[PDB]
């Protein structure tokens, strides 16, 4: 399936990509798992660093056998992954507002479509071919192809969501070869018309996982507070790939055992556990329980927060009290690295927001890196998590029924990734200027999947009403009316 | 067809004019190789470049852009770079009101998108190339959607047959044509049509039909505000060549508009004074299907309806021939 123009197809959104799961790292013990540094785990190997890179002004002039194992990559350039290539001397920087910077001709993108080729070798130990091997890309602009040892393994599309592939038929012990082709424009560019600088490349982390043959595939944790917020139940729905004996233990923020359980899960099943007097999560007292799952050689660590978000009489409430959300919007933007954000640059922003009385953050127009939400669970912030969809169109792709699987999966891949975060309170279906038949499918899937959080969509079974830029007279007109439910 | 010309000339010296000076003119129409060179035709393709060699020519087409890149005749190169379609002219001073709609609609600079390209070889050693294309700029819906058929014969002629439709909510285009770029040294123009100076669909009362021969520097009319100039309406055939007569000949089904300059349209658009025009070494030749007229829309009424380019489905039918003019 070599270069059949899948990036102009709309019936080929991926090739060989694994279905979406939550965010976790398999560790070896509970002592290593509490550190958070995933490079210390023996089941994880990083692929960040220095790759061999070649830039092309068009996909036409790319060589047809760059992905082969015995090719000479020595005259190519060397680029540090992760990085955006517009800040590294390649094609010129470009800011655009709500207009598309391509001719509006769906699903077609221009013939001068710039491209980049990445090549990197790596080693692999002997005890790694006895198990399952996966590769995870946390983010690549537009679309990308993938070759391992000169063999086609995958294609994927979607710029702000991870992609995971299976490398068990392709790798061998000793030296290996990885080749990536990255394109600037695909048919998903019509759904990513954000008012931001337009960067390209592999800009987030890339790593390899070694998971055994019968492993915990997916985990969804559910706090199940009672009606008077006085009894807690942790329901951990675990979805495996076979028969697993699973240990589970739960701890309070002070570090004391409150629960412990063993189960035998054969593909899909829950592990409920009781918490008698729970300590609740909020933005100013961020108290978090700790869940440890143990299965075979793998140890998974989760951080659980107990909260309840509701609307009662037209009054938004968190944990029974009426809460007014006081927040800002935020793009991931660094003045020297583009959309590559290190950790300390996030911690500085969170400290500067928290010392200016801010308790809410809205992830503007795409989901952020998975450790930004890990930091927001700890500092204490309410998160409105938007999907990567901005079809400013202008037309109406929202009402076109053969775009529906593209609209739905950008919510499915977001909600499945960020469903165990104690700070996310509202799922937002992206920037909307048009009411369409494809946004309501996203909202219906999200409301059927997760009922513990509210669902937001701007174009308007609705949860809340939203307005972009009212007057001060308009909202006090809305507040005094009786038809405002 | 024969042409009679009657010129009213005076007979005595006035204080302002001599004896044989002309006052008016009026014109009137009067009605009145055996299978030897098909074996030298070779075709190959590498990296999307379709090269067609013949008996005494060599032509290189770019299949991924749908345009000829090289045209040769006895080894002499006749194109300097890639051809294109052009829908923009440098706006005149009678186009002060319509220019805001043209620039707001994005017709200032458009590109070409090739959907599908396919080549064959007919059973007479003739080559056909089918291209599905579209003209579009970078924010809006595409302007022109059409398809073109290039044809190379055993003698070396290049025939173009493009059928095009244009978008329904677009005001009217400045032009539609094929732009070629011929190398350094192309200096003679010889054409059969209306002349010896400029003419348009609405400004053509002072030109007469004949066979004219001039230079590319004399095609240009150096206005104070640089703008579109030098176009000859209703041309039957035209030859642009070097001073020794090695060039190209252009014919069509119905008579076309013809232009030859040392300045591209963006050079005349961007310039504001006469000294800002830098003369190019090459020669820009343009073969227009129709072209919207001048009018008097600087102050007063706008351009008339039969003088605009308000037509949304057309055929073009151009023919290009390499020629050595002194022995043909």
């Amino acid at each position: 399936m070599e270069l059949n123009r899948e990036w102009e197809n709309l019936s080929c959104l991926h090739i060989g990509r694994l279905p979406a799961r939550a965010s976790y790292i398999p560790y070896e013990s509970a002592m290593t798992a509490r550190t958070g540094k995933r490079g210390r785990s023996p089941h994880v190997q990083t692929l960040n660093g220095n790759w061999k890179f070649r830039y092309y002004r068009s996909v036409r002039e790319v060589d047809s056998h760059f992905y082969e194992t015995e090719t000479d990559v020595s005259g190519w350039d060397d680029l540090i992954v992760p990085s955006c290539w517009q800040t590294n001397g390649y094609d010129q920087l470009h800011y655009t507002n709500v207009n598309y910077p391509i001719p509006y001709d769906p699903p077609f993108v221009p013939d001068d479509n710039p491209a980049g080729t990445y090549v990197r070798d790596f080693n692999l130990p002997e005890a790694w071919t006895k198990k399952q091997t996966r590769i995870v890309f946390e983010g690549v602009n537009a679309c990308f192809y993938l070759w391992v040892n000169g063999r086609f393994v995958g294609y994927s599309q979607g710029s702000r969501i991870p992609a995971e592939f299976d490398l068990t038929p392709f790798v061998a012990a000793g030296r290996n070869r990885l080749a990536v082709l990255v394109l600037k424009w695909c048919d998903g560019t019509y759904l990513e018309d954000q008012d931001v600088w337009r960067f390209s490349g592999i800009y987030r982390d890339v790593y390899l996982l070694s998971r055994d043959n019968t492993h915990i595939r997916d985990v969804f944790n559910q706090p199940l507070l009672s009606d008077d917020l006085s009894e807690g139940k942790l329901r951990s729905e675990i979805e495996t790939t076979g028969s697993l004996t699973i240990q589970a233990e739960l701890r309070d923020p002070a570090g004391k055992l409150i629960g412990q359980k063993e189960a035998q899960i054969d593909g899909k099943g829950a592990m409920e556990l009781d918490v008698p007097q729970p300590q609740l999560w909020n933005a100013e007292q961020p108290r978090l329980y700790e869940l440890i799952l143990t299965a075979g050689q793998e140890v998974l660590r989760f951080r659980v927060g107990f909260k309840k978000v509701e609307i009662t009489d037209g009054i938004f409430r968190i944990n029974g009290r009426a809460v007014k959300l006081k927040g800002v919007n935020r793009h991931d933007s660094h003045p020297e690295l583009g959309q590559t954000i290190p950790v300390n640059h996030m911690i500085a922003d969170l400290k500067l927001m928290k010392r200016h009385n801010i308790n809410t953050i809205r992830t503007s127009h795409y989901p952020n890196d998975p450790k930004f939400l890990d930091l927001c669970d700890e500092f204490g912030f309410y998160i409105i998590d938007e999907a990567d969809l901005e079809c400013h169109g202008v037309h109406k792709l929202s009402n076109n029924p053969d775009w529906k699987e593209a609209f739905v999966e950008r919510a499915v891949r977001m909600v499945e990734r960020d469903k165990n975060h104690a700070s996310v309170i509202i799922w937002s279906m992206g920037n909307e200027s048009g009411y369409g038949d494809n946004h309501i499918a996203m909202a219906e899937w999200t409301k059927a999947r997760d009922a513990s959080r509210l669902v937001h969509y701007e174009g308007a079974c609705l949860d809340l009403d939203s307005r972009m830029y009212p007057s001060v007279k308009e909202i006090e007109r809305y507040a005094l009316d009786e038809n405002s439910t | 067809p024969l042409t009679l010309t009657c010129s009213v000339r005076q007979q005595l010296d006035t204080p302002w004019a001599e004896e044989g000076y002309e006052i008016a003119f009026y014109q009137f129409e009067l009605p009145g190789q055996s299978e030897e060179y098909a074996g030298f035709m070779t075709i190959d393709e590498q990296d999307g470049m379709l090269t067609v060699r013949g008996f005494d020519f060599e032509h290189v087409f770019d299949l991924k852009k749908g345009m000829p890149q090289q045209v040769s005749k006895h080894g002499v190169p006749l194109l300097a770079s890639l051809a294109r379609f052009n829908i923009w002219r440098a706006p005149m001073d009678n186009d002060m009101n319509i220019r805001k709609e043209w620039e707001a609609a994005g017709l200032d600079h458009a590109a070409m998108k090739v959907y599908r390209s396919h080549w064959e070889q007919k059973p007479d050693a003739s080559v056909e190339i089918h291209v599905d294309f579209s003209l579009a700029s970078y924010i809006f819906e595409p302007f022109v959607r059409g398809n073109a058929v290039w044809t190379v014969g055993v003698s070396g002629e290049i025939q173009l047959k493009v059928h095009a439709e244009v978008r329904e909510n677009l005001p009217f285009l400045p032009r539609f044509g094929l732009e070629l770029t011929m190398p350094k040294g192309t200096e003679e123009i010889e054409y059969y049509g209306y002349g010896p100076h400029e003419s348009y669909i609405d400004k053509r009362a002072s030109v007469r039909k004949g066979k004219y021969l001039l230079s590319v520097d004399d095609m240009f009319e150096n206005y104070v505000m640089p703008q579109e100039t030098g176009s000859r309406y209703g041309t039957e055939w035209a030859i642009a060549s070097t001073v020794q007569g090695m060039g190209l000949k252009f014919t069509a089904a119905q008579p076309f508009s013809f232009q030859a300059l040392h300045y591209t349209a963006e050079d005349l658009t961007a310039a504001q004074h006469t000294y800002e025009l830098k003369r190019r070494p090459e020669t820009i030749v343009t073969l227009d299907y129709q072209m919207s007229g001048t009018g008097s829309g600087s102050c007063g009424p706008q351009l008339a309806e039969p003088y605009r380019f308000t037509e949304k489905s057309f055929d073009f039918e151009l023919t290009i021939q390499p020629i050595f003019k002194e022995e043909e």
